[PDB]
């Protein structure tokens, strides 16, 4: 089978470690145990990034009126300059927006030898005086801890002098094993030092969308639909977010969790501290969107909202049904593989299958066992040496602000009715039988998959795209969306389908072989 | 756009904004891809390798392969020796390159990792199969820029490979500097038109500008061959094109193998291409052929034919030092004015050379800055406007905000297709540059003129 | 702009507005400038010669020499014979060409001037010096277009010069059609890369794209030499590129000298370049070299890399038939839609070839018109918009009024500098086209997008 | 000497006809007789154009709200599509403007064989129905008379049916010897059928500018100065003209004649018919402009107008004096030759000399003896066969509209004062001693001049520009202005000077020789 073909060329030590990272879902074992969230094998050609990417590049960067200062040499900053397409606009047309900038202390040899804290102090004050942002972030990079720079103290000293918040993040690149450690680092500080610090009055039908970063305008498309039904979108963490909206994230009745991996820490901690329940949402694909909207309406249990929900679902589907039929005509029967970071491999699936495309192989770069198998397995997971030193924070109920949002008996009834409250299932559950999962997929692995399965298409990222396409196979990007979007929401399905059909039917695919051969 | 950038300038001594450089390792990675059957290897945390591979793919719209030692918190305490030994075993078995070219990150440099020791230990243990090679350089990201990293990797190649064996090859070495594969192709084409045998290294032509054939080849057809890298020690002369990127390597090869070298400007524009052609002619006795002289004459013809659109135009330029020095001279040769001239790469040479050419042309009032950034240039432009902006992709924000005709140049260009097939060097590259510059100046004129001032002929 | 052009279309049967053609004689003048040491001669009233010379200078930013019979009102009564005899005496004495290539105007054709008689009379009278030649064609401006004038001048060259002397030359003749000097150079480079000896005629490379050397040369270095024009009768095969421009000469050469011919599309794009390379390989048994294969693979790589910006894009094209046929096919090959496709030049072939490729690709709802003009195309655009406009300089008014990304192509381009150094033919030319197309598409996207939708990478 | 060196290579018959076309003016012979306005020698490489260029391309085409239909095969139309840079704007922001179009009957073989009158009729009706212009013009080309088409009758029939004026012009290209015949043909029909047909009321201080085509905005620049002084610019024939402004050309007190060659017929006829006197207008160069404005003020003899004229002159010159000083510093000591059509070889001379530039040779394509010498010679001019069939129109005083504008006392008085009323001298009579003049200069002549005199610059047109520049000599265009302008007026001087200095100091001139030579 494919697993043995993938493993064959590995040297014995590597083969034994990689074997557990590849599993096949079957009828007899629908939910196989996988090994995930372990160190990358050196030299294996991984697609993984670092904890600084996960912290600064992913979770915090999209907060548009906070100045994010990279405390490091220049590359850490340069490489986070607009490559990740989180979209921002000035709040109410007038607010601050730093999306087009990157900020750094541009560490030099003298900072490595003598410490960088004075330059950091000076950079924080320069940012404050030039920009007067809502807050300042300071992000560690590889050298920072090792050269002895206490950024937590520099931040606190600066914050007291300048009168706005300064948040330090110890997201040195070698922490953890992937971007995932960086998510955790970000969530710890966001939860303890930002969320709940505001004092805005809560509105009716208030929801937050958690773990949604407005890539290519996704969040605005989901907000369009949600607002038409009648919800108030209180906060999106963190796509197009202001600092003040994050401060007021506690002013909601329900947390929607789009990316479980990156934001589950805050979801769980908000439930503990404030009583706000969460549901998994998926705003990608007609089926995911509809099930999410139906689940939300059941939670709020309001006749008007429930009726508007159906009216809007019918109207949005009718407007795109001709396109959906077209996609299925043009694509059915084709096969795909998907490789993303920690979430999209899963969320896009309801969509390809709706077009008649069969997904054979899926993987994550850095997802944990919970993402694959469901959170049911979280008791069995134990942290290894390489991720042990990421701080685990504990919250306690806020005596002033805690509320029972959905009474316990209603919680019981919703769960029996299939609403995924404060719970999550996993990519494996809704994948069909016979299909393969590869955790931390590497170049070798991807090439065996391509040679043995000959998929019509293989969705991945920028590092894999041209590798796949040089072999005559279409590779559309699931991170950057090939500079398009939105791919979320009802309009997203149409954008995704249109780009995919366009890619498949590009005439040059058939012109690769010259006529003299 | 860029609404937070003020007109009123306050001195910034610590906060770097929108930089006009990146860190060493990608420059070493690029140099390493200019070796045939080479896998570049990033000795550090894997975030670096992923970022560096990514920028190359965004620029070239091609694959860019590299491996990493994938440091964890363990390596931060014990060093990366065990990681790189494990990497090399997996690399040779899974991917079978002929040579692994190692560079370092800010992490391994801060830790003081000892690559020569790990590499000898690997040799002793038999982890390096016979016929295969592992080389390295040190690329601290807190020193210099990506140009420095390229320079360091070229030195590493010389350190490990170049050997004077006494068998003269009759060749001239050429180190083309931190230029693109189309530029390397053009430089080779000129050597070949002059009938001068050569060895170019590094050479990313046929590696980062390659065809789609329907089969993916991990190691593309191009790249300088290891056997030819060894043979650089038997050459008659080394031409070092661009002092920042190329001199370290040329000087190293002089010390190691006694191959003398000559330093030349990156051959952009009239005098710099002329100096290159004349160096080739003087080194070999060979005459300049009619084909090259014709190309030069067509460039002159173009400069004169298009002159009215160029004279007195104020230009803002940002980029890498070798390229911006030569381009600024070309801008003067076109009759235009380098008004704001910036590199993010540190070093005295740029400041002296730009100052000197400005003085020679009688140009006063230009601002020249070493370790300047795009925020600096933007503020200068808000104070006194320009007619043309030349930079990498990141200038597009200033171009839109200030409505300035914009030419993409240098590294990285991530937002257009096929630029990696277009030389900027030589007389041919010079013609391409003039076309681009005049096109964007005329496009603006014709978009913005009143209807009654619209013209058929220009 | 173009405010008088209505959206509501009324049938025009008589009033021609903003034409997509000009008259024969400039085509014949251009062909004659493709002969070495040739002075083109306009037999008519001197206004024609002035205008025809002028458009060539405006397009190439180069001299374009020609003489004229300078008819007065007296020629309207006694014919132009005495004028041309007087001209020849002055031409050979003052300007000393090796050959005078005569064409005619609507005036001499309306008058029924008899050039074979005048030419034999000068021969008998001794006004044509020993070693010198006078040739002619007839170029009535009320028939066809400038493309037809080119075709006729090519037939004149074979009628007077081509001779089969029994001494086979081992060469293939190539008549490149009504294409620019850069195209001629690229076709010649492909023959040379295939190692196939040839004679190209006419050939304006080195005549209308030449260098400034400080010395004006009335007869530039380029042009097909008279002796090779004679030797075309001894070749193995003639390749006629572009049926409108080139078939008449090729067929005439077959009748006169028994040289067979093969008609091929102007080599623009993938299939048309492929067909040209295959014909070269099939006629000679020579393999296709790796360099040519690599260029094709780079084109294909580019077509795929840039695909998202091309698929489904609606394109309006106007131009000369051979070039617009081939370019329309290339647009289809890119995944785009030839939506409006127009030539000013009469003939059935355009209609049939375009209709056929559209039906092969399943494209419905396109408008194809022979003897259409720029006013037609503008009206069509006003009813249903397009994403791209490709034409000569006169398209610019439509491009600005309707805000359409605009690619200058064909003849004449009078408003940009250096285009005559850029090929449009071959794999190399195709790459240049795809770069231009994607550049103007992306420039518009980035100028017009909301600030929040502005992007670094594309 | 230069004349002998130019004449040397010509064969004897050509030598004998060409010698009279080349004269050296000097101290002893200030106004030497030249031979001009004769046929072009076949094969000599002239720059001359045809009568159709002169009528349609030059005089009539600038009338912006008249549809100009070329009756001919397509080239005659195509080659008048925007190459001559007369600028137009919609009158009052709203009127018709056809500058961007060219119109023709696109004659085919069947029109040549059976006649083209039916197609012309249909084209006139199509243009009327589609555009409803103020008038339609029909312009003959080479074949029209020969194929038997009576365009006069077609135009008259059409005009009666559609109810607007339709003007036919028999400007077949072989008529005359140059563009000059076309001017004459145009002037005849403009004078008889357009001028005087309006009914606007005349305003105070009303002047016309005759022979001014608004090339690159020249007329707008002249108007700016004239309007500031206080004149009302009644009509400009024909730059930026409406048909209606031409119809009301008689509603002025003084005609300024910029281009004497092209418009003198109308100037003389308006004086005979309406009594409106004229003066030579020289609006190129400071001296010319100043002398023109001073002459105009003397004619109106109004104290406040005269005072305003001096105030305006002083301020316009003061605003450009620093530029003028710079041009002289950068250009003085350099030498020029000039080659224009029928007027600009003369009108630009006051200006080069102001910059310290000495003009050695002046050539003309098609000027007559009256342009070179003066209008005194008209009675001594022999009518030659090739231009004898151009109709001569005679007008008589309009009894209803004729008026004595400047009574005879004042005319004498003004002539004494140096105001040349209703008269004109020539390029020669104002050129310095030593100037060599070449009528119908050809390529051979030009190249002898270039090799023997080695001028720093040689002004000409598009056919010569690149020939001259291939030889390392600057050639700025005096017709198209190299796609810039205005060159007329005060601001014109500055634009001309700046472009000239830019040309001379282009660095590439010094880089022609490669360093290996
Ligand atoms: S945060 Fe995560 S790698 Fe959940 S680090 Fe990564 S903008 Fe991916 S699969 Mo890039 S866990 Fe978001 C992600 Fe998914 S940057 Fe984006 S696309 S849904
Ligand atoms: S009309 Fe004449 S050739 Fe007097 S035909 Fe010609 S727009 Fe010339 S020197 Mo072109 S007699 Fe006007 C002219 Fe002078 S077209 Fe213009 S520049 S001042
Ligand atoms: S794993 Fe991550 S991205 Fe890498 S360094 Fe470390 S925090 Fe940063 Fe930074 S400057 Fe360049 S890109 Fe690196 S070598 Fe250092
Ligand atoms: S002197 Fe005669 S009126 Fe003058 S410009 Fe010449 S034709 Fe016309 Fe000619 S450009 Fe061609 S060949 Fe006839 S259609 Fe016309
Ligand atoms: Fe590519
Ligand atoms: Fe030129």
């Amino acid at each position: 089978n494919l697993k043995d073909e993938i493993l064959e060329k590995y040297i014995p030590k590597t083969k034994k470690t990689r074997s557990g990272h590849i599993v096949i879902k079957t009828e007899e074992t629908p939910n196989p145990e996988i090994v995930a969230n372990t160190r990358t094998v050196p030299g294996i050609i991984t697609a993984r990034g670092c904890a600084y990417a996960g912290c600064k590049g992913v979770v915090m960067g999209p907060i548009k009126d906070m100045v994010h200062i990279t405390h490091g040499p220049i590359g850490c900053s340069f490489y986070t300059w607009g490559g990740r397409r989180f979209k921002s606009k000035p709040e109410n047309g007038t607010g601050l927006n730093f999306n087009e900038y990157v900020f750094s202390t541009d560490m030099q040899e003298s900072d490595i030898v003598f410490g960088g804290v004075n330059k950091l102090k000076d950079a924080i004050h320069e940012a404050y005086e030039m920009f007067h942002p809502a807050a300042i972030g300071v992000y560690a990079t590889c050298p920072v801890g090792l050269i002895g720079d206490d950024i937590l103290a520099v931040a606190a000293t600066a914050s007291k002098e300048i009168g706005i918040p300064v948040h330090a993040f110890s997201c040195e690149g070698y922490k953890g094993v992937s971007q995932s450690a960086g998510h955790h680092i970000a969530n710890n500080t966001v939860m303890t030092d930002i969320i709940g610090k505001g004092n805005k009055e809560q509105k009716k039908y208030s929801i937050n969308v958690l773990g949604e970063y407005n890539i290519g305008g996704d969040a605005w498309e989901m907000d369009r639909v949600l607002e038409k039904i009648g919800y108030h979108v209180n906060a999106t963490l963190t796509g197009d977010a202001t600092y003040e909206k994050v401060q007021n994230a506690d002013k909601a009745d329900l947390n929607l969790v789009q990316c479980h991996r990156s934001i589950n820490y805050i979801a769980e901690m908000m439930e503990t501290k404030y009583g706000i329940p969460w549901i998994k949402c998926n705003f990608i694909g007609v089926d995911g969107i509809v099930e999410t909207l139906r689940d939300m309406a059941k939670c709020f249990d309001d006749p008007e909202l429930t009726k508007r929900t159906e009216e809007v679902i019918a109207e949005e589907i009718a407007a795109i049904q001709d396109d959906l039929d077209y996609f299925k005509e043009k694509l059915q029967g084709k096969t795909a593989c998907l490789y993303v970071g920690g979430s999209r491999s899963h969320t896009y699936m309801n969509m390809l299958k709706s077009f008649g495309v069969d997904s054979l192989v899926a993987g994550f770069e850095f997802a944990h066992r919970d993402d694959y198998e469901g959170r049911e397995v979280i008791p069995t997971i134990k942290i290894d040496a390489d991720s042990k030193n990421i701080p685990e924070i504990t919250v306690t109920p806020d005596e002033q602000k805690y509320r029972v949002v959905i009474p316990e008996d209603k919680v019981e009834e919703l769960k029996k009715a299939g609403v995924p409250l404060s719970s999550y299932g996993g990519m494996m559950k809704e994948m069909h039988d016979g299909t393969i999962l590869i955790d931390d997929m590497n170049h070798h692995d991807m090439e065996v998959v391509l040679e043995k399965l000959k998929p019509d298409m293989f969705f991945a990222g920028i590092k894999e795209k041209f590798v796949i396409q040089k072999g005559g196979v279409l590779s559309k990007q699931l991170h950057s969306y090939d500079y398009n979007g939105p791919y979320a929401g009802f309009r997203g399905v149409v954008n995704f389908g249109h780009e995919l059909v366009n890619g498949i039917y590009t005439p040059a695919w058939k012109m690769i072989t010259p006529p003299w051969k | 756009m860029l609404d937070a950038t003020p007109k009123e300038i306050v001195e910034r001594k610590a906060l770097r904004i929108n930089p006009a450089k990146t860190c060493q390792p990608v420059g070493a990675m690029y140099a390493a891809l200019g070796i045939h059957n080479c896998l570049p290897h990033s000795h550090g945390s894997q975030g670096c390798c992923s970022y560096h591979r990514t920028v190359l793919s965004r620029h070239f719209k091609e694959p860019a392969m590299a491996s990493t030692s994938s440091f964890t918190e363990g390596a931060s305490v014990f060093g990366g020796g065990s990681n790189i030994k494990t990497a090399v075993k997996n690399i040779f078995s899974l991917y079978n390159p002929d040579i692994i070219a190692v560079h370092t990150t800010c992490l391994s440099e801060t830790l003081g990792d000892d690559l020569p020791t790990y590499i000898s230990q690997m040799e002793d243990a038999g982890s390096i199969p016979e016929g295969k090679l592992v080389i390295h350089t040190n690329t601290p990201s807190y020193v210099g820029s990506h140009v420095t990293g390229f320079a360091n990797m070229v030195q590493g190649i010389v350190n490990y490979l170049s050997e004077n064996t006494g068998a003269k090859n009759g060749k001239i070495n050429v180190i083309p500097g931190f230029v693109g594969p189309a530029d390397m192709r053009e430089i080779k084409r000129l050597f070949e038109a002059m009938d001068i045998p050569y060895i170019m290294f590094p050479d990313t032509s046929g590696v980062l500008d390659g065809p789609t054939t329907g089969e993916y080849k991990m190691y593309p057809e191009g790249g300088t061959k290891i056997e030819d890298l060894k043979d650089t020690g038997n050459s008659d002369l080394t031409l070092s094109l661009g002092s920042y990127a190329s001199d370290l390597g040329a000087k190293t090869l002089e010390k190691k193998c006694k191959v003398p070298f000559k330093t030349l400007r990156t051959p952009i524009g009239v005098s710099a291409t002329d100096e290159f052609i004349m160096a080739l002619s003087e080194a070999t006795g060979k005459e300049v052929p009619a084909s090259i002289e014709e190309e030069r004459g067509q460039l002159i013809d173009l400069m004169i034919d298009a002159q009215q659109y160029l004279q007195g135009k104020k230009v803002a330029l940002l980029g890498d030092p070798d390229e911006i020095i030569a381009l600024s001279k070309f801008i003067i040769e076109l009759g235009a004015i380098p008004k704001y001239v910036v590199t993010g790469t540190p070093g005295m040479k740029f400041q002296k050379e730009i100052d000197a050419m400005l003085a020679e042309a009688g140009i006063e009032g230009s601002k020249v800055k070493v370790e300047g950034d795009f925020f600096d240039v933007h503020q200068w432009i808000k104070n006194e406007g320009v007619d043309l902006l030349i930079s990498n992709t990141y200038g597009k924000f200033i171009a839109r905000e200030e409505n300035i005709p914009f030419v993409r140049f240098g590294f990285p260009i991530m937002d257009r297709y096929g630029h990696y097939y277009n030389p900027k060097v030589g007389y041919k590259g010079a013609i391409r540059l003039v076309e681009e510059i005049t096109n964007v100046i005329l496009d603006k004129i014709e978009r913005e003129c009143t209807e009654e001032d619209f013209e058929v002929v220009r």
